[PDB]
């Protein structure tokens, strides 16, 4: 299962 | 910035004239990922060439395996022709059964 | 027996197309097992190994939703990056991400990974401490400060040490003889004529997995960096790999030449000759 990212770039 | 495709053209199994086999065109180390790869038999585009799905390596560069059924003979020349933004014109590389 | 998992994700924008294409590929021990692609008619995570079919419908639905989340994330970050580099409209742009975990043979976390590239180049990466960030570019510093301010690292760190490790364990169980295996290389040397009184010796390694392998030639002990020829390791296309190394040899002083093949799947390294 992959990341679910946080603050955008 | 553009990275130019490295190209290898080779068979799956050791070639034997008259024996069915598979011909790979392995294109690596390129960027951006957009790319056109043709396989040619005696200079004519081969119809139904399979293309692997977009992948990239840990150095961030993309790579693709094109492949197709073929039967080597004495006389038929096989080649892979790659068009990519990094190159002015298409690059052709010819199948060498010893490599 | 060490293991790993990675997700490799890409968003790509092109001059004309209206919104980016997003692709994500998951690997277990360097083998693709899942994949998602926004170009698909009905975009969903799909199994890419037989042993993943085990997973039930909720697994797929929930991963699918997380993918749609990632797609939106990449879309916004692409738009932000365009501004950070003062790029105009009219080009193509790429954002990539590598994430995942390595475990030792005891199955405990050896190391987490979280790395991004823009236009194919290192943009920002989470350090091994899973606490601090590396970002080289002047433009990239805006992101680093933004993510330091928001405590982004603690959250990725939780993902890496927790969910990443926990789900890899589950996968490793669900596919036990499909990952536990390597194929040893079958090696042979071929002979090719050359310039007067010289022949090329080509040592072939065939049918091996995983791809990492080393080929060497010795004139009785002495290895050869001296214009030894090789090819990059390549897929057979059946899931094994190929590689050869060749050298030029005085026709009839040829027997003085031995090849060696180093590969994990080997009881010990091979020695080969004409």
């Amino acid at each position: 299962k992959g990341p679910s990212n946080f603050a955008t770039m | 910035i553009q990275k130019t495709p490295q190209i290898q053209v080779y068979s799956r199994h050791p070639p034997e004239n008259g024996k069915p086999n598979i011909l790979n065109c392995y294109v690596t180390q390129f960027h951006p990922p957009h790319i056109e790869i043709q396989m040619l038999k005696n200079g004519k585009k081969i119809p139904k060439v399979e293309m692997s799905d977009m992948s990239f390596s840990k150095d961030w560069s993309f790579y693709i395996l094109a492949h197709t059924e073929f039967t080597p003979t004495e006389t038929d020349t096989y080649a892979c022709r790659v068009k990519h933004d990094s190159m002015a014109e298409p690059k052709t590389v010819y199948w060498d059964r010893d490599m | 027996g060490p293991h790993s998992m990675r997700y490799f994700e890409t968003a790509v924008s092109r001059p004309g197309l209206e919104e980016p294409r997003y692709i994500s590929v998951g690997y277990v021990d360097n083998k693709e097992f899942v994949r998602f692609d926004s170009d698909a008619e009905n975009p969903r995570y799909e199994p890419r190994a037989p042993w993943m079919e085990q997973e039930g419908p909720e697994y797929w639905e929930r991963e699918t939703q997380k993918a749609k989340g990632q797609e939106q994330w990449f879309r916004v970050s692409l738009r932000n990056l365009l501004g950070y580099y003062n790029q105009s409209a009219g080009g193509s742009h790429t954002l990539q991400q590598m994430s995942g975990c390595d475990l030792g043979s005891d199955w405990r976390l050896l190391r987490g990974y979280l790395q991004f590239a823009y236009e194919g180049r290192d943009y920002i990466a989470l350090n091994e401490d899973l606490k601090t960030w590396t970002a080289a570019d002047m433009a990239a510093q805006i992101t680093r400060r933004k993510w330091e301010q928001s405590g982004a690292a603690e959250h990725y760190k939780a993902y890496l040490e927790g969910e990443c490790v926990e789900w890899l364990h589950r996968y490793l169980k669900n596919g036990n003889a499909t990952l536990l295996r390597t194929d040893s290389p079958k090696a042979h040397v071929t002979h090719h004529p050359r310039s007067k009184g010289e022949v090329t010796l080509r040592c072939w390694a065939l049918g091996f997995y995983p791809a990492d392998i080393t080929l060497t030639w010795q004139l009785n002990g002495e290895e050869l960096t001296q214009d030894m020829e090789l090819v990059e390791t390549r897929p057979a296309g059946d899931g094994t790999f190929q590689k050869w190394a060749s050298v030029v040899v005085p026709l009839g002083k040829e027997q003085n030449y031995t090849c060696r093949v180093y590969h994990e799947g080997l009881p010990e390294p091979l020695t080969l000759r004409w």
